[PDB]
């Protein structure tokens, strides 16, 4: 019975109560608002190619 | 706007009323003196008191050019703002 001395808690359950979530890398919060601010410079800018603000107070010609 | 018009150097501005742009007239018996500026330009023209009575002959009529209508650029804009 030395298996009865050994921790019971095996390499898994420690690797996976340590381990728990997989972390969320910094990099992530960049591309992801990047992404979406590319939308925000796209529709709100008087520079992009597809603007919003003829489809919103048309013109006067 | 209607066919005849009754406006125009008789009770005109005769300042302007920014720091932008500066207008100046005088005017005189039969004419006017207007000489206007707006930063790195100058303008100096004659008018006369019958030169603003031709303006309104031809009426400009303005009209919006939209994507797909006024109106759904109004409810569009409703939903943008």
């Amino acid at each position: 019975d030395r298996v009865l001395s050994l921790p019971a808690v095996s390499k898994n359950q420690v690797l996976e109560n340590v381990f728990h979530t997989a972390p969320k890398a910094p990099v992530e919060h960049l591309e992801k608002m990047v992404s979406a601010n590319s939308k925000v410079y796209d529709a709100l800018n008087l520079q992009s190619k597809r603007v919003l603000i003829w489809q919103v107070k048309p013109a006067l010609f | 706007l209607t066919t005849f018009t009754f406006s125009g150097l008789q009770d005109a501005p005769v300042a302007a009323l920014s720091g932008s742009i500066k207008l100046n007239v005088a005017a005189k018996a039969g004419k006017a003196e207007v000489t206007v500026a707006a930063g790195a330009a100058k303008a100096a023209t004659q008018v006369s008191a019958a030169a603003l009575r031709k303006l309104s002959g031809s009426k400009i009529s303005l009209a919006e050019v939209a994507r797909i209508s006024v109106l759904h650029s109004s409810i569009q804009n409703y939903l943008l703002s």
